[PDB]
RNA sequence: UUGUUGAUUUUGUGGGUGGUGGUGCAUGUGAUGCCCGUUCUGGCGCGCGCUACACUGAC
């Protein structure tokens, strides 16, 4: 009895931004990022590519991997989530950059390309598209929480919190908040890394979980909850 | 001819052998225009071997044959724009036939068959088909398209249009299809016919040569078995199937109620009506389209970053300015 | 899109409300009540918006 | 005409949807009526369109291609049919002929013993020399 | 008549996927 | 091979292994 | 029942000068996207061949659109204005010189 | 306990990283890739775009690591794009860092083998379907096919079965590799996958089907 | 046809070949398993001041 839309033509969905606060998204914060530079020519500094020199500046390599930063947001960015237009990523790195992940960024796939940028964004503070027409990664000032949007329920991954069902868990939340999940991108650490912002944390699976293999089961579930399909 | 002209005997016999080809096949539609009444059985032996032949030429020389056949595409259609029907002849129909022995019918696109598939469909409507001889050589046309489309079983409205004026003609008008469009009304087929003989629905080139009842009943049974198969195998596929068979429908029951004994239209009729019954006709939904994705753009950055000329004579002339002042101070 | 202008004032928009992706074709204020205002659209549902 | 969206099948729509989806299927039928004379009465946007469908299946691929344009997106405003209203049989032989891309000559590997039926292959059944 | 309208109409008328790399360089 | 080649060829392959929309640039215009 | 407008209805978009045009945008900054056409360029020409500039592009009938080339294609014609229409590396090299006999003194 | 080829009774999901582009190459023996060696594969006359054994690291990663091969319900099989098919023993823990993991696929390769002091990667004899289990259904992931549901598919699925799944490791190519084994061809969604993603939502499916949370 | 030479080649049509290929295995051998060159020519740090990122604006 409805009429039809005027023009059915597929029209791709708005790239979601921190100004706009009230569309409801799912925002993926992966804390504790290690992610440095240093003069040689700047490189990223590598737990194994580089060890005599984190040693001689006095870190420990064991929390000197920007792999695992980088296998998160290939799975993120590429999930059907993103491509959806419904989830925005940010890194809070270890020093303490909040850096902006635009989710039209193609990010290069392999770990040497993605180095490569990274040292930019760090020294540029913001990269540019091929054809410089949007800022896809920029470095925001701290808080997070300004950022967020105005309505919406904070969690992390913590081991020793209840196993809950990613799915279950987002219906019964509101439809006008939003989620934002803290992923904790450190090898090994202790899981207070957001408690600051957040006010609860869940378990998603009794037996441990990955960075990369514990937010692709987060995504996976809301587009089951949210039939993004 | 072949033999002498191996290309191993010499250089250049690949070309005459393949000016050959396209000699040969002329040489086939040629004979078959020259009457062959007297002696059918040994132009069968002929006609039939110099295609076997003309099927090896073909093998190595498809090229050279393909020119040729397009060729006499060309020609014919020239000859059709001032002679019309009295272009067509028995060569033609053989000349058809041919190309469906020799290239692969089941094209989208192909050299020779989409020329000629465009031809024959322009027969298929432009002809009047106001004669027996008319009828019985669209006939042979519906046939030759209808094996084209053996496999591709592609929709020719052509073949629909073709069927449903034929089907009138030989029932006329019944003052219920004034949607049809007849050119001859004198072919009305008589009521005695008995429908219950066995006659022969092959119907042979050499008598359109020649061209009552019993030839018109048998060109109407060629034509009328040609339009069951073609229900079965593409209209049943076809989404507007009932559309499609609508007007022929109504036209079969004609044929029924007239003719009583008349038993392949009943035939039709129920095959036409177990496919309506089995086919769901639902509302067509074509615009749904896949959801398209945000947008992605590669990133923009130098692959070692470092943290004209005049610029660089400007550059150097700063420091040597501010040294010589501290020299002279 | 239905666009309610200050007489004599072309410049500013007051009130800016999209009825429908198809025309709307008929916008009329309400002359009892001031502050509801009709739109008709070729959706052929027509909407009372208020201001 | 083109799509009614009533009828699409949504992997989402619950069992009990897909029950009610069967039974509007089945208990469809087109209300376009082509004898009425008057054609605001002729019911026709409550039908659809299925003949242009079959028109995608049209034997001439180009014919086939414009028919499919209707599967595709409308991304087009209009189209020019000056470019389109003057095309006769004479004029598509023509273009076929000249043909801006030339391909290489296909055969067939199936083998027909006798090109017409008699009076072990017959390629075209029921015609005889 | 077609020339005529065949004028007029004269103005009248006018992506990185799956597991694709950026360009190499 | 010889029947995949001709399934090819029916759903628009052609051998110059473009394709039918290929085919369909420009016939109309002109 | 029957009504048809003689002036047309609204050109989304237009082709002119080999250039694609918006009809949203008007007769100047829509002509101003062609190669070589300016603000005031354009503006001389749409006062030449008589066009309001208030006017989008879209409402620009065939005859206006057709002057309008002829503007371009003829500006001369039509009366428009004419006016309106090694050794640094030597250079390099001596102060390079200098530079080197500066550190020759110290 | 640890599934092995040679069980095939138990239920488990089968996953076949197919087209798997792992290639030595001596000017010593190293992985190719398509950033790393270039102008070589070009002597090679190998196409670069099909030189990243990337792919095939990132799907392990996070198919190794996914919850169900915790649970002892997983085993993972590589089709090399040369023809070479290689078992992962569930229990491997491959090295995180790629640069690492090329180093083990060259030591695989050669070696034929990886042994702990059973064998954590072992290169085994095609064909894929003997290995498989007596009772399995066999699929791929096709972008043209129809979308379905992982955890409808699994549960509408029988128990005494198992469920493979090919996925295509290729950055680009026609889907065919494993028409010939494979009785039907489905799609997990509408919008594109990457194989990693992909296998990660298989997985997923997998453990919301089978409750192995 | 060679570079004078004498049928060694040349031309046209068909046409088999992975092979001075590696690598391991079994007392060198195996219808072994597995896969798949030549010569030169070049090669900044610390700091000031001003203008912009528009509708409180541009013209």
């Amino acid at each position: 009895q409805k009429a039809l839309p005027a023009s059915l033509v597929p029209q791709a969905p708005p790239v979601l931004t921190s100004k706009d606060k009230i569309t409801k998204r799912m925002i993926v914060v992966l804390a504790m990022a290690s992610l440095e530079t240093h003069k040689i020519k700047y490189v990223l500094l590598n737990c194994d590519d580089h060890q005599g020199l984190l040693k001689k500046m006095g870190r420990d390599i064991s929390e000197a991997r920007p792999d695992i930063t980088h296998q998160c947001l290939l799975t993120l960015l590429d999930s059907p989530i993103n491509k959806a237009g419904k989830l925005q990523v940010y890194i809070q790195t270890s020093r303490g950059i909040l850096i902006e992940v635009n989710p039209t960024v193609r990010i290069p796939r392999t770990f040497k390309r993605f180095s490569g940028l990274m040292v930019q964004l760090l020294h540029k503070l913001s990269i540019r598209s091929v054809n410089s027409e949007e800022k896809l990664l920029k470095v925001i000032k701290n808080p997070i929480t300004d950022h967020l949007p105005t309505k919406c329920r904070k969690v992390t991954l913590s081991f020793d919190a209840p196993v809950i069902r990613v799915q279950d868990y987002i219906e019964k939340l509101d439809d006008d908040e939003s989620i934002c999940v803290f992923v904790g991108a450190m090898a090994r650490g202790k899981d207070n890394f957001a408690d600051e912002y957040v006010d609860e944390k869940v378990g998603l699976s009794n037996y441990p979980l990955s960075a990369s293999v514990a937010c692709s089961k987060f995504c996976h579930g809301a587009e089951d909850a949210w039939n993004i399909l | 001819i072949i033999k002498a002209y191996q290309p191993k005997l010499a250089e250049g016999n690949k070309e005459k052998l393949g000016k050959f080809t396209a000699v040969l096949l002329r040489h086939i539609i040629f004979l078959s225009n020259q009457n062959y009444l007297k002696n059918v059985q040994s132009f069968k032996r002929t006609q039939n071997a110099l295609i076997s032949i003309l099927k090896s030429l073909s093998e190595k020389y498809n090229r050279e044959l393909s020119e040729e056949c397009r060729d006499y595409i060309n020609e014919m259609q020239a000859r059709y724009k001032k002679n019309h029907f009295d272009a067509l002849s028995n060569g033609d129909l053989v000349f058809f036939s041919i190309i469906g022995i020799l290239f692969s019918t089941s094209d989208q696109y192909h050299l020779v068959i989409t020329p000629a598939l465009i031809l024959m469909s322009q027969f298929l409507e432009q002809i009047k088909f106001n004669s027996l001889k008319r009828i019985a050589f669209g006939a042979v046309l519906v046939r030759i398209v209808s094996q084209y489309q053996r496999i591709s079983k592609r929709y020719i409205p052509e073949v629909v249009y073709f069927f449903q004026k034929i089907l009138l003609t030989f029932i006329v008008k019944p003052l219920d299809f004034e949607n049809i469009r007849l050119d001859s009304y004198e072919l009305g087929l008589p009521l005695d016919v008995d429908f219950t003989k066995k006659r022969s629905t092959i119907i042979p080139l050499h008598t359109l040569s020649t061209m009552p009842v019993d030839q018109c009943v048998s060109v109407l049974l060629n034509v009328m078995e040609s339009l069951d198969a073609t229900i079965s195998t593409v209209w049943k596929s076809l989404p507007a199937f009932n559309e499609i068979i609508l007007p022929i429908q109504q036209l079969l029951s004609a044929y029924t109620s007239k003719y009583s004994d008349f038993e392949k239209p009943r035939n039709i009729l129920n095959k036409v009506e177990k496919l309506t019954k089995f086919t769901e006709h639902i509302p067509l939904a074509l615009q749904n389209h896949k959801p398209v994705s945000i947008p992605t753009h590669a990133p923009k950055y130098e692959e070692n970053f470092n943290p004209k000329m005049k610029a660089q004579l400007k550059k150097e002339r700063k420091f040597t300015m501010k040294e010589i002042r501290k020299d002279a101070k | 899109l239905v666009s309610v202008y200050d007489s004599y004032n072309p410049r500013t928009i007051l009130l800016s409300i999209n009825a429908s992706t198809h025309p709307t074709h008929v916008t009329k204020f309400h002359t009892q009540d001031n502050k509801i205002l009709a739109t008709a659209s070729d959706d052929r549902v027509t909407r009372l918006w208020d201001i | 005409m083109l799509h009614n969206p009533a009828f699409i099948s949504n992997p989402f729509q619950t069992p009990d949807q897909v029950a009610n989806l069967k039974t509007l299927k089945e208990n469809y039928v087109d209300p376009f009526d082509v004898h009425e004379s008057d054609p605001e009465l002729t019911h026709a946007l409550d039908s659809s369109l299925w003949e242009l469908a079959s028109l995608m299946e049209h034997y001439h691929p180009n014919v086939a291609t414009l028919a499919k344009i209707f599967a595709q997106p409308f991304k087009k405003l209009s189209y020019n049919m000056e470019d389109f209203l003057d095309w006769n049989y004479d004029s598509l032989l023509n273009a076929e002929s000249s043909r801006k891309l030339k391909t290489l000559p296909t055969l067939e590997f199936e083998a027909f013993t006798n090109v017409f039926d008699n009076e072990g292959n017959v390629y075209l059944p029921g015609v005889a020399w | 008549d077609k020339k005529a309208r065949r004028r007029t109409l004269r103005f009248y008328t006018s992506r990185f996927k799956g597991d694709d790399d950026i360009p190499y360089k | 091979e010889l029947e995949q080649q001709r399934l090819d060829r029916m759903n628009g392959m052609i051998e110059l292994e473009r394709g039918v929309e290929d085919l369909d640039d420009g016939f109309w215009e002109n | 029942s029957l009504v048809v407008q003689e002036q047309g209805s609204f050109q989304h978009i237009l082709r002119l000068l080999n250039t694609n045009v918006d009809g949203n945008i008007k007769i100047v900054y829509a002509l101003t996207t062609i190669k070589g056409v300016g603000r005031r360029y354009s503006n001389l020409v749409c006062k030449k061949a008589d066009v309001d500039l208030h006017k989008r592009a879209g409402e620009l009938t065939q005859e206006e659109l057709e002057r309008i080339v002829q503007i371009m294609q003829n500006p001369t014609h039509y009366k428009i204005p004419a006016w309106f229409l090694t050794l640094a590396n030597n250079v390099e090299s001596k102060l390079r010189d200098d530079l080197e006999r500066l550190k020759k003194i110290r």
